[PDB]
């Protein structure tokens, strides 16, 4: 008997669970937002082992038919630490691959932006917000200059991706840190657990985006925040 | 209060 137990993400786990009800097996796999793209393998206990990149083709009376997408590599339960963001940083999401892109942002002085690469419809999934784990403590006792890419996880966890991780260069992992922020955003942060980066948040569309459309967040800042922000609010205010 |  085929069980699928899905997120309120979309994401989900499906396979054959063995005499004590466990997704443990060799032929498990979990399935992206996308209903499409999966990651299969081996897994003990719904934790993934050794996932390799495949595609869900069908599925018949709940039992799916995944094919491999050519390549070797493999992913695995990996969650961070205060000091660990991913054991390789160089290895980006696939599903995140095919949906966004950093490029240079169009808003004047903002460095580099998350961009999509395909028109999609409101709620999408669309990029990972992974970072190592720190305590909300610790960031509001530094100074701003260090909180750049700081994300509240709940109350008692903020995702961080501190230097040099802020560079595409040393860290591909996850891009959702790139998205910058908008009073007018077509994206809001949202919950997500993920098979290789566990329990973080996601950048998921408010409405219709298409190809190339800047991805932008409200950073929901108290109106406490840098200059930068506290700038484009008057200008946003007036105007 | 310093986090997105
Ligand atoms: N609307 C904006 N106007 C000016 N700078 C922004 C805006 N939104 C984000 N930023 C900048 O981007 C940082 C937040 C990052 N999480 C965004 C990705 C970043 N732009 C990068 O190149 O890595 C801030 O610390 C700012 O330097």
């Amino acid at each position: 008997g085929v069980c699928w137990i899905y997120y309120p993400d979309g994401g989900s786990l499906v396979g054959e669970v063995n005499e004590d009800g466990e997704m443990t097996g060799e032929k498990i796999a979990y399935v992206y937002p996308d209903e499409r793209t999966a990651l299969y393998g081996k897994f003990i206990d719904g934790e993934m082992i050794e996932g390799k990149l495949a595609t869900l083709m069908s599925t018949e009376e709940g039992r799916p038919h995944f094919e491999l997408m050519p390549g070797n590599s493999v992913y695995h339960f990996d969650k961070s630490t205060s000091s660990c963001i991913s054991t390789n940083a160089l290895l980006p999401d696939p599903y995140e691959s095919e949906r966004v892109y950093v490029a240079e942002s169009l808003i004047s002085s903002a460095g580099e932006g998350l961009f999509s690469k395909v028109a999609v419809g409101p709620n999408t999934v669309m990029s990972f917000y992974n970072g190592v784990r720190i305590t909300h403590q610790e960031v509001d006792s530094r100074d701003w200059a260090l909180n750049g890419n700081t994300l509240s996880l709940d109350e008692e966890t903020v995702i961080d991706v501190p230097e040099p991780y802020n560079h595409v260069s040393k860290y591909c992992a996850s891009l959702g840190h790139k998205a910058n922020h908008s009073f007018t955003p077509n994206c809001i942060y949202d919950m997500f657990v993920h098979p290789r980066f566990g329990p973080i948040k996601c950048i998921r569309t408010l409405r219709a985006v298409e190809a190339d459309e800047e991805l932008t967040v409200a950073y929901g800042y108290d109106h406490e925040a840098p200059e930068w922000y506290q700038v484009e609010l008057k200008a946003f205010q007036a105007t | 209060k310093r986090s997105k």
